[PDB]
């Protein structure tokens, strides 16, 4: 939301933001969990998030 | 509250009554029960006391009255085996109507101020006795619509309307409310509005025996001299040509 | 419900006939038994009346 | 300052016989207004009927445990047995279940299938078994025990493969009541019953009666010297004065039968006469039975016996004479479909009994409190 | 971390427009705008503060870290927050809404024009073409934002109002997750040995019968039934219902042959009924008012004069002896248009003699008015 | 500036309401009194114009008299069963203002629908074209040869051009406030309901003396309603439910 | 009415049932607040011919 908040990525995606958060976490800039305990769909659900 | 009472003290002050006599109205804080608790007067009189006065020390005062109410509602809870919620203590025991008294005040041609018991009320004659008990609602419903904007139309409902009032003394309770400038459903077994102080009026008579399905209405009206009959202007017209 | 309105509204269209308070009744009652009382015949006779 | 049984108190009373159990999230107005009298609801439950009123911080429930049970007490939705025995493990799933978690529908069939007792496996490639669990699914939520994730379930019904996102509510804990012993210990369901009345031996009679008449529709003489019908009988009067100052029902009492009857049945309650149209032939049936005395004379348990051949000819008959105005569902079915619709109409009222060993028809003296005719313009209409 | 110290800021600044404006214009115009400035620079951050806060309130990240110990986190910053920041909105808002209440645009608008003066003795270098009214209209514009925020309006809730009734919400569902807490803790005692042997016991029943009885054993019948009826027409413990008389009831039939409705149904218009109810109650009108006339004599009725009266005749003047003695005036009413006098002479002996019986009363005289 | 012209009540209709079948009954200067033997009718109609027009709301306590709960608004709509032969009915109420001194007319009206003890529907309406009930605008079309109340769409329809139709108490009160009366708040015009149901209580006729008046303006202030309280009360029990865990 | 036939004045013997929300002194006196009385004598009595 907030990157498409910006004009200048007003059109952004969530798959480009998973590669560079990927690539993120790979530098130790962020803590990672997995989403295991509340959902709100049906694919939520079977997404492993974070 | 205190503000719709001022207002009506203010209205019922500011008119001359027909029956020789003004009264006044006020609403005053009671006196706790007993000095083993806070007495109810000291919060009553924090929480009137002006906004601008307000200070710190003022809120801490109510905040502590306030926490010692509670506790005395959890007190009763336990005490009380009704077992009554305690949704149902704290809607007791923070009922501010309760703190409250209304006090009722007479006062004769030049005499002292008096407060209306039931007792003095009896001494009154029958006039006196109507205008002390239908000023005071009429001036509280004339009160509330002060609220209200200038399009409102000051509507009340009487039911069994006067009943009780002596038979000649209607004429002033009808001068009043016509002086106020009320609009007002009214219903009663007796009255006929044929007094000369209503400058007009509408009455409607209605009939049905015993268990017929149907409503009658006989329609009326008024003038301040005699009760006509009504025809309707289209109903003049179908009447005519149903024959 | 859809086929009365339409009678109806074809009724109000042409002001010239006089469709009375009782045939209108008739009319009413005729459409809502249709196929499980009268066929479609017994209204269009009486409009046709 | 004490309390005193009101208006309050009955409307209480009422809310919870005719429902399972009073939700605080869903059903505040009654929740708060059963409570404020729950002191007083208790005490008279317990002294007069014996029930054990459960408030508790999330819902309030009476646990109407029947005196001899009967086919209409039961949850209506489920229609075979299977149904029952998923509804009985998707709870024991649910056990499983933290509150608040959440489960794919998925899991719960699976666990279901696992689970289920049965000789013969529980599979989900046929249709009846996934309307079964549909049922199922659908009477649970109806208790709030388990809520919706967005989803469908009605679709499972004719694709297999559909998938739904559900979670346990906190309630499915408090669902079931207790249990004298290990439960396990208990050999078949009757045993339950004798347990149930090891803890009312004080005045055991009393509070029979009261549970028959306030639960069952009515209540039958098993014979010429049964107990309840002779308590009944001695204090007519008492038990007719307190039911009124109590609630609003008031007593009737025959020969044959006792009941309470209702003046002003409220929305959420269920009573004889009603919209379904079975009702309407019961009411000519008991007319009929009223026009024939000597062809139908009661025998002294107030019961009439019929055969099935029998019951067929008065159906015929009836068909014959007011079927012109039975609703079209029974007007185009054959007599013995209307005998096997109306008979079990009957039986949800204890109207009637099918005899288990004879096919025998008894015919109970509850069918004769009300008769029903057509107006007689139709009538005649109908000879038109 | 918020600051404690707040709306005591905002309150001291509010405090010092306040005594100026007492002083009403009469000091330069640079003090105004150095109190202006102070007071909306404590508003604004007092602003930014109530944002940020309700959308810590409000955050999803609370939503999904209730599932978790970080609720606690959660919990212990929500304390912070009211312990911080709400405490001193509750102790000092009484005060600011009371001075907001006072200080409208007619006590600011001089207060306004000299703002403006400075505004205009600043050398703004910026785009500064909007008119002196436009620097007039934003002033005015904040303040009245300020008296909506404060105050509120008679069409929406104050944003104060708004702050607090969030913020009850909110603890209230904090406590209650704590409850959930103890509650999902305390009662884990599984039945699931007692579910499954049910099962077992349902797979046993041979019918939907025998199943829906089990179920009223195990859990509890689900509801109950009884029969509708108007009255307890019968009191005979002796009487078999068939024998007895029955209570009939008119089924209707299921053909729209007869009648069926589910929309809006009709209604009679009986015109003709009411027509003949007016009528005849009017002619009995009539005619009572035409035997009231029959005695009437020179406009009055004197009970000793009349020699035979109709019975009615002689309960409308029992009724009228009755009535008059309640009204002091000894006034009556009737239904006829008549205003009655009634005077009363009792020592005598006179009879009112009718069809039925003499009734010996004191004699009375009755007096008719105009009305006209 | 002038002063606003102020409203007056001169009409008052029912539609098939009650054993009332067609009546309209109209208001000399904003006043009327009915009158009649008692078991007529003189408080069954009143009760059902007033307060119940000027806010909408139906619950038993707002008709009865004692403030028991004694009929609900479906028994005065369909009426005794032992008198009229009837299970489903659908009833109009509305007053008509009139501005005085000008010809402006507003109405404001109840429709309901109730089946015997099975449910009672109700819609709201305000009609602001100036057009009146059975001048220029009607409530039940002669169609199909009877006389047939419109349903909630179809007074919808007639009106949504000229004014609203809404489906709750809340929006209908609004309404009739924001147009009639033009209370700063709504508030202020539940209290004034409330004193007018004071006003319209029976104790004042019997035990006429002082102490009925402290009990009627005592009743008419506004206490605490359940809401405010509900945070303190929930948030209390949660609290001392925790501590006995 | 029955007082002077037997004298048993107890408030059972005037309520028409027996309840106590009305007895004799204040039949005597009348009520608190309808007159300024706190005390009286009275008497009924009956003659027969
Ligand atoms: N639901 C009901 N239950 C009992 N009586 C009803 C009901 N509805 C209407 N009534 C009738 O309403 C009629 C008029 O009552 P009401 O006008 O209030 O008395 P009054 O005119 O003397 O003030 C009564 O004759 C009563 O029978």
């Amino acid at each position: 939301e907030h990157m498409r908040s910006i004009p200048a990525f007003a059109d952004f995606q969530e798959d480009q933001l998973h590669q560079q958060l990927a690539q993120l976490v790979k530098w130790n800039n962020l803590i990672a969990r997995q989403d295991m305990t509340n959902a709100k769909t049906i694919e939520e659900y079977k997404k492993k998030r974070f | 509250a205190e503000k719709w009472v001022s207002e009506m003290d203010k209205i019922m002050e500011s008119r001359d009554n027909s029956s020789g006599l003004t009264f006044s109205i006020a609403w005053k804080p009671l006196t706790a029960e007993s000095e083993q608790e806070l007495d109810t007067k000291d919060l009553v009189k924090l929480l009137q006391r002006n906004s601008k006065f307000l200070n710190e020390d003022d809120l801490n005062r109510i905040t502590k009255h306030f926490q010692s109410r509670i506790g005395k509602a959890k007190e009763l809870i336990q005490l009380r085996n009704e077992g009554s919620t305690l949704h149902q203590v704290l809607k007791e025991v923070l009922d501010y109507r309760k703190w409250f008294t209304f006090v009722l005040s007479f006062k004769r041609v030049n005499e002292p101020k008096r407060e209306l018991t039931n007792n003095a009320f009896f001494k009154f004659s029958g006039g006196e006795k109507a205008m002390a008990m239908y000023i005071p609602l009429f001036t509280a419903a004339y009160s509330r619509y002060k609220e209200a904007g200038e399009m409102a139309p000051y509507i009340i409902s009487l039911d069994e309307a006067f009943a009780g009032v002596d038979e000649n003394n209607i004429r002033d309770m009808f001068e009043v409310v016509e002086q106020l400038g009320f609009n007002y459903i009214m219903n009663s077994q007796a009255l006929w509005g044929d007094y000369d102080t209503i400058s007009s009026l509408s009455i409607c008579e209605l009939v049905r025996p015993k268990n017929a399905d149907f409503v009658t209405v006989i329609r009326y009206q008024w003038d301040g001299k005699q009760r006509t009959f009504v025809v309707d202007d289209e109903h003049v017209e179908e009447l005519v040509t149903h024959d | 419900q859809r086929l009365e309105h339409q009678v109806f509204t074809w009724i109000e269209q042409h002001p010239k006939l006089i469709f009375s308070n009782e045939r209108r009744q008739e009319i009413a009652r005729s459409i809502e038994g249709l196929y499980e009382e009268n066929r479609y015949e017994q209204v269009r006779e009486k409009l046709l009346a | 300052q004490t309390q005193l049984f009101d208006e309050k108190a009955i409307q209480g009373m009422d809310i919870l016989f005719h429902h399972y159990w009073i939700l605080r999230a869903e059903q505040p107005e009654w929740y708060q207004l059963i409570r404020e009298r729950e002191k007083v609801l208790r005490r008279y439950l317990d002294e007069k009927f014996g029930l054990r009123l459960i408030v508790h911080q999330h819902f309030i429930k009476l646990e109407k445990i029947p005196v001899e049970p009967e086919g209409w007490m039961g949850i209506q939705d489920f229609q075979e047995p299977m149904d029952y025995a998923i509804f009985c493990c998707a709870l024991a799933f649910l056990e499983g279940k933290a509150v608040d978690e959440q489960f794919l529908l998925s899991e719960l069939c699976q666990e279901i299938q696992a689970d289920y007792p049965g000789d013969f496996p529980l599979d989900w490639t046929l249709y009846t078994h996934r309307k079964s669990l549909i049922r199922a699914v659908k009477v649970l939520m109806e208790f709030q025990l388990i809520r919706t994730i967005d989803g469908d379930i009605g679709r499972f019904d004719q694709n297999e493969e559909q998938e739904v996102l559900y979670e346990a509510s906190t309630y499915s804990r408090y669902f079931m009541r207790t249990y004298p012993d290990d439960f396990s210990s208990y050999q078949h369901w009757s045993e339950l019953l004798k347990e149930d009345w090891k803890l009312n031996q004080e005045d055991e009679r009393r509070k029979r009666v009261y549970r028959k008449l306030f639960f069952s529709p009515g209540l039958h003489r098993l014979d010429q010297q049964d107990p309840d019908f002779l308590y009944i009988r001695n204090y007519r009067n008492r038990l007719a004065e307190d039911i009124e100052k109590h609630s609003e029902y008031k007593l009737h009492v025959y020969k044959n039968t006792a009941f309470l009857s209702i003046a002003e049945p409220r929305q959420y309650q269920q009573v004889f006469p009603n919209s379904k149209a079975s009702t309407d032939i019961i009411l000519q049936l008991s007319k009929y039975i009223h026009g024939e005395p000597e062809r139908f004379k009661a025998n002294e348990n107030g019961e009439i016996l019929m055969t099935e051949g029998e019951f067929e000819q008065v159906v015929d008959d009836l068909r014959q004479q007011f079927g012109t105005g039975w609703a079209k569902y029974f007007r185009d079915m054959s007599t013995k479909g209307i005998r096997t619709e109306l008979l079990r109409a009957m039986k949800d009222w204890m109207m009637a009994e099918v005899d288990s060993e004879t096919s025998l028809i008894r015919i109970k003296s509850l069918t004769g409190v009300m008769t029903g005719e057509y107006p007689s313009d139709f009538q005649t209409g109908g000879t038109e | 971390s918020l600051e404690r110290s707040q709306f005591d800021r905002l309150f001291q600044a509010i405090t010092s427009l306040q005594n100026e404006l007492e002083n009403d214009l009469n000091k330069s115009a640079e003090e105004y705008m150095r109190i202006w400035e102070d007071v909306f620079r404590y508003f604004q951050t007092i602003r930014t503060s109530t944002a940020d806060y309700i959308a810590y309130i409000n955050s999803e990240q609370t939503d999904q870290r209730m599932q978790t110990e970080a609720f606690l986190v959660y919990k212990n910053q929500f304390t912070t927050y009211l312990r911080d920041f709400i405490v001193s909105l509750q102790k000092t808002s009484l005060q600011i809404q009371h001075s907001l209440s006072e200080l409208t645009l007619e006590r600011l608008q001089h207060f306004f024009q000299k703002l403006i003066e400075h505004r205009g003795a600043i050398p703004r270098l910026e785009d500064v073409s909007s008119s002196t009214n436009d620097w007039l209209t934003e002033y005015e514009e904040y303040w009245f934002s300020l008296r909506q925020w404060f105050l509120g309006s008679a069409v929406q809730q104050s944003e104060l109002d708004i702050l607090q009734w969030q913020t009850n919400e909110m603890i209230r569902r904090m406590t209650r997750y704590v409850q959930r807490i103890g509650e999902r803790q305390q009662h884990f005692r599984s039945r699931k040995k007692d579910y499954l042997q049910l099962s077992k016991w349902f797979v046993e029943c041979r019918d939907s019968e025998e199943a829906h009885k089990l179920s009223a054993v195990v859990f509890g019948s689900m509801t109950i039934q009884h029969l509708q009826l108007e009255e307890a027409t019968t009191e005979n413990l002796h009487v078999d219902t068939w024998d007895e008389a029955p209570t009939e009831l008119t089924i209707k039939p299921r053909t729209v042959r007869y009648r069926e409705k589910t929309k809006p149904g009709s209604f009679n218009s009986n015109e003709q009924k009411k027509k003949e109810q007016r009528e005849l109650y009017l002619k009995e009108r009539e005619q009572e008012k035409k035997l009231i006339e029959k005695y009437m004599t020179q406009g009055k009725i004197t009970l000793s004069a009349l020699s035979t009266v109709e019975p009615f005749i002689r309960k409308v003047l029992l009724s009228w002896i009755g009535k008059s003695m309640a009204a002091k005036n000894r006034m009556v009413k009737t239904d006829y248009g008549l205003h009655v006098k009634v005077m009363l002479d009792y020592e005598k002996t006179i009879t009112l003699q009718a069809e039925d019986g003499n009734l010996l009363m004191p004699d009375a005289t009755f007096l008719f008015e105009e009305t006209r | 500036m002038m002063t606003e012209a102020k409203w007056v009540m001169n009409r008052a209709g029912l539609l098939n309401f009650w054993y009332y079948d067609d009546e309209i009954f109209p208001f000399s200067d904003g006043k009327l009194l009915l009158r009649g033997t008692n078991g007529s009718g003189k408080s069954v109609t009143m009760q059902s114009f007033l307060p119940v027009l000027l806010d909408g709301k139906k619950s038993p306590d707002r008709l009865d008299p004692f403030g028991s709960k004694a009929r609900r608004m479906e028994d005065y709509l369909l009426g005794e069963k032992e008198v009229v032969d009837r299970d489903e009915r659908t009833g109009y109420l509305f007053i008509e203002y009139k501005k005085a001194g000008v010809e402006r007319y507003i109405t404001t009206g109840i429709g309901m629908q109730a089946k015997r003890h099975k449910g009672i529907k109700s819609w709201y309406f305000v009609i602001t074209d100036n057009r009146r009930i059975g001048y220029d605008f009607e409530l039940a079309h002669s169609q199909l040869g009877d006389r047939v109340p419109f349903s909630a769409k179809e007074l919808e329809n007639r009106i949504g051009e000229g004014g609203y139709v809404v489906h709750t108490q809340r929006e209908y009160m609004e309404l009739v406030n924001k147009y009639i009366f033009g209370f700063q708040s709504n508030e202020a015009y539940e209290d004034l309901i409330k004193l007018l149901i004071q006003l319209r209580s029976p104790k004042l006729s019997k035990d006429f003396k002082p102490t009925v008046i402290y009990e009627i303006l005592e009743s008419a202030l506004p206490p605490l309603t359940d809401d405010e309280l509900r945070h303190l009360s929930d948030t209390i029990e949660s609290m001392d439910q925790t501590q006995q865990q």
